[PDB]
């Protein structure tokens, strides 16, 4: 059967500077043990006696035996000088009760309660349970109480008294996943360039955990970190991968991953590493082109070029152009390797049919595509002449070849008001002779 | 371990030390012999006492909107130390008498305490 | 007269009072009853005393090149009140008392508000 | 004569809390005077006594008669604690001497000298003259010494002792004129608009005078100010001039004038206030132009426009013309209100002659100029016939109208008269021919 103590009473009140005497009656007695706040004492004698109590002698005193059966006393050293013992580190986790460590030295007091700093009120929904032996306990600490500051308040002789400040820190409980973003959705690098992507993780706490993984590889990558606190419950981390010198087999998907007690987010970037640069060219129209006299035409290439192309030029019959061609990337997005080149030719003259070439270069490669352009023309009539034999001949010059009727490629037609008229798919032109006979 | 919990708002400390008055005194329950001793025994107590001192020091300043301010810098340092306490109480997991320091000396002690978390147990 | 001497770096005093600790104590031989008396009575002495206290404050801080340090603000306030000493002496002790920043800068802004009204 | 004074010394030395007792006799005697630093006391007795001298009693004492004449004795109170009296104010006009008011209270001390604070050595060339009665004096103060810190230094019982600490203030000599600049040298405004111009003035000191005045008008204008110190000996003022409702006779030359005790500098800005907007247009080429078919031509106009020209369009035969015309302000200058519009017709076809018009507007006005483009074209021969009359017909159409010539052995012309007979039709661009054969 457990120990028994003299004084018997569960609660004892002693004046400051009074003597304290407790005796525990146990053939199996082992120790007195005394606790308040964090402080501990343990004493070997079956008597615990103290000649002059100080306020910090307030607390709980427990007698225990070789069975481990125990019996307890709590002692209040009433000292008018300070009513509270305080232990002032007041951390609390969100959604959890949180104790404010202001146990009393005199239990014979009224209205023991919790109250704000500088006469500011407490948040309206904050509620608490008081306890002289332990302190005053704040239920269900919310984020709105972060850095809330608090006094412990007690009414004595009809007059109200305050402890030293307490400032309530709040460890947030996670209620959403970390939020993750990456500087570039995908990369393309010439072999030997330096891959460097930077994740960004945002959460309420710096105990969010984040890593970079080469997909289908478990191994750890090297990385460098920077992080900031942007006010309360707002943390941001930036984690930067680098492959110091890209090799071809580094092509793959990297994943940036972030999890907290609530859940997980990942965000991924994909790297292509190309052993040497390239250009590929596609004409948006047949390379052979036909135009009529005075007609209008465009020449159009689309090409994919990495690295970004450095010289773009258009040449006609080995003589270069300017002021007639437009160059633009095909899409806006920052992953763009594809480009469009157009040349515009206006009301083309008959002589300007020929060959037109487009030349593009980057460091690695130089590539050409060539276009063949035929200016059709109305037949035009060169000679109408009557020869010594009495014959008369018409000549027409055209593309496509003229056909000749009587009423560039070059055609001549011969005969023994006459008219010569020369037609092809573009038009007609005609030349005149008039004859009288006697 | 807990190297992640110390965000890099600490570089601001050199500016905070430059804006606090040279003759201003700041109060810390300094663990005696923190200088000579190994990291592990003093570091547990010191992050608690630094959290306390930095919070009191935080009360002393107003909060400017524009630019950096002592209240901003100290508030972010207080976030750090309140996380280092949260981890130390949770990974080791097994008072001194107040002394008065000029801001350069108090921040010397602070920067040494944070340099403790670059190889902790 | 002397109004154009006081440049508008004084508009930074509120940012300075924000960065000085509430607890801090600044020391100023304070001309008694200046809070009551007309401007021409105290202002000559006060502007000398303020120039001194502000140079003492200027010793306490250091020159953070990025941003507005307290050193920069207080420096430019020393430039002002020295020029006010220069014009007051050209155109026209107490016992040291201890002020928190809000109080000392109250006295500063009241003194400078005297020059928009001066003879 | 001046008064005699007892004791007959020049200087007189007393230990602190001893008695100071000075006996003056002129039959005309009027008053003592006692001076140290700023402090003064005046006593009408022909005897002056204090039973227990404080260090502050150190100073000069002058006894003056009714005849106007004065005799003086100077007093020290030697005191181990207060070795220097001080007044911490220390201002120097640059390039003048200045005084460091740290007069001694015991003169029999060695190497009375000046020292930097925090150990630091004084500037290399700072040189000074000491005097136990007045202080220490600093020859030719210069700007490098601004906020130099100083201590006055004494050696007493072989030990080296320093005053309370002093900061030198330097007050510039003005050695260059102000520097003055204005946010825009020329303004143009519709009447009733706000007018606002800002002048920047820079100098070493805020005592730089600066004004805004309207030339050929002496009265000074209404102004609002902003200034900053930007570190030592670097001040900047900005002064702003506003008229809320401009008007035509509010035009003129406005001047920002700034001077200092060295010399002035000014910068003007000119304001034109116009009663209503305008557009004025100049054709860079004749309004009638002639082009051989299949060549390019340019139509070009340049024009002044205020307020800025909102719409610009080029139209051909009652229909707009697009993607072949370019326009730019003529000059990059902010003053330039002048603009260029050009239209690049290309390889003009013979059918595209006729009018081309350019239309431009703003709020105030809509303005037009028109161009006539004639496209010359080599002749062509239409018909070759003979009439019922026994007459021959050759017919050719060209711009300009063709011209037809005969040999024997768009606008239209129809032309007439063992043989071969030829007509030739030609203009300034083109030559063409058609033939008839007659056999007899
Ligand atoms: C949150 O992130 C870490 C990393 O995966 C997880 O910690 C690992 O969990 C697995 C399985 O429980 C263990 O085998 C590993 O030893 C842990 N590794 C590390 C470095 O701690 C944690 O479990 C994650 N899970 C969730 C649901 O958030
Ligand atoms: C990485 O993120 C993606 C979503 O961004 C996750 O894909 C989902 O996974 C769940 C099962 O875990 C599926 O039910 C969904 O259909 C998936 N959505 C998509 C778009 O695929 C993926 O599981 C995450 N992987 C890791 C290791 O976190
Ligand atoms: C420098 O700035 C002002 C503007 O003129 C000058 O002050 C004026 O000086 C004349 C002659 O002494 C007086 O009549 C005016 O009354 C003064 N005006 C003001 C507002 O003080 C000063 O003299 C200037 N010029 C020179 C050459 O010193
Ligand atoms: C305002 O400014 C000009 C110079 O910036 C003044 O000085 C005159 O300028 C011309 C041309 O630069 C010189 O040839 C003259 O020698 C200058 N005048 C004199 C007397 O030397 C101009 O005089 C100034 N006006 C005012 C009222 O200050
Ligand atoms: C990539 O290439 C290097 C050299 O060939 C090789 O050592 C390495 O194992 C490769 N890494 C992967 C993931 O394939
Ligand atoms: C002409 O100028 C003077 C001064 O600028 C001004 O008072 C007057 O009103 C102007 N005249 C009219 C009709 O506004």
């Amino acid at each position: 059967s457990p120990p028994s103590i003299h004084p018997g009473k569960s609660d004892l009140i002693v004046r400051v500077g009074d003597e304290i005497r407790l005796l525990c009656t146990d053939p199996g007695f082992v120790k007195w043990t005394f606790e308040i706040l964090d402080e501990t004492n343990e004493n070997k004698q079956n008597e615990w006696i103290t000649e002059k109590a100080e306020a910090t002698n307030t607390g709980k005193y427990t007698c225990t035996n070789k069975h481990g059966l125990s019996n307890s006393i709590y002692v209040f050293v009433r000292d008018p000088a300070k009513l509270f013992l305080v232990d002032r580190s007041l951390y609390g986790k969100e959604d959890n009760d949180t104790l404010v460590r202001c146990p009393l030295t005199d239990p014979e007091v009224t209205n023991y309660s919790l109250k704000g700093c500088q006469g500011k009120p407490l948040p309206k929904d904050l509620r608490f349970i008081p306890d002289p032996k332990a302190g005053i306990m704040i239920k269900s600490v919310k984020r709105a109480y972060h850095r809330l500051c608090l006094h412990c308040s007690v009414d004595q002789e009809g007059k109200s008294v305050l402890s030293e400040k307490f400032i309530l820190k709040v460890r947030p409980a996670f209620k959403a996943v970390p939020v993750v973003s990456v500087s570039k959705a995908s990369y393309l690098l010439r072999e030997g360039e330096e891959f460097t992507v930077t994740c960004t993780i945002k959460d309420v706490s710096s105990s969010v955990y984040s890593t970079w993984k080469r997909e289908n590889s478990q191994t750890k990558l090297q990385e460098k970190y920077n992080s900031w606190h942007h006010g309360d419950f707002n943390y941001e981390r930036q984690a930067t991968l680098t492959i110091s010198s890209a090799r071809v087999n580094d092509s793959g998907v990297f994943m940036c991953y972030a999890n907290n007690t609530f859940g997980s987010a990942n965000v991924t970037t994909t790297l292509e590493v190309v052993d040497k640069g390239f250009i590929n060219i596609f004409p948006m129209i047949n390379t052979t082109v036909f135009v009529n006299d005075g007609e209008n035409v465009d020449l159009i290439v689309e090409y994919e070029a990495f690295p970004k192309p450095e010289h773009q030029q258009w040449i006609y019959m080995n003589r270069t152009f300017t002021d007639k061609w437009e160059d633009y990337p095909k899409s806006e997005n920052e992953s763009n390797i594809r480009y469009v080149s157009e040349l515009h030719l206006t009301r083309l003259k008959g002589t300007e049919g020929g060959t037109y070439t487009f030349l593009v270069s980057n460091s690695d490669v130089n590539a050409a595509i060539a276009f063949n352009v035929y200016v059709n023309t109305k037949p035009e009539i060169l000679t109408y002449d009557r020869l010594v034999n009495g014959m008369l001949q018409c000549v027409a010059a055209g593309f496509p070849e003229p056909t000749i009727d009587w009423y560039k490629l070059v055609v001549q037609s011969s005969i023994d008001t006459v008219e010569c008229k020369a037609y092809n798919d573009v038009g007609k032109t005609s030349a005149y002779a008039y004859f009288n006979f006697a | 371990i807990c190297r992640n919990r110390v965000t890099n708002n600490v570089k601001d400390v050199t500016k905070l030390v430059a804006n606090l008055p040279k003759d201003y005194m700041i109060t810390l329950k300094y663990v005696p012999g923190m200088d000579v001793l190994p990291s592990h025994c003093w570091i547990s107590e010191m992050v608690v006492q630094l959290s306390d001192s930095l919070t009191d020091l935080l009360d002393k300043f107003s909060n400017i909107s524009e630019g950096l301010s002592n209240y901003s810098i100290i508030d972010k340092l207080v976030n750090i130390v309140d996380d280092l306490v949260e981890c130390v109480k949770e990974n080791s997991s097994k008072s001194p008498e107040p002394r008065l320091f000029t801001p350069e000396e108090f921040f010397r002690i602070f920067n040494r305490s944070i340099d403790a978390f670059k190889d902790f147990v």
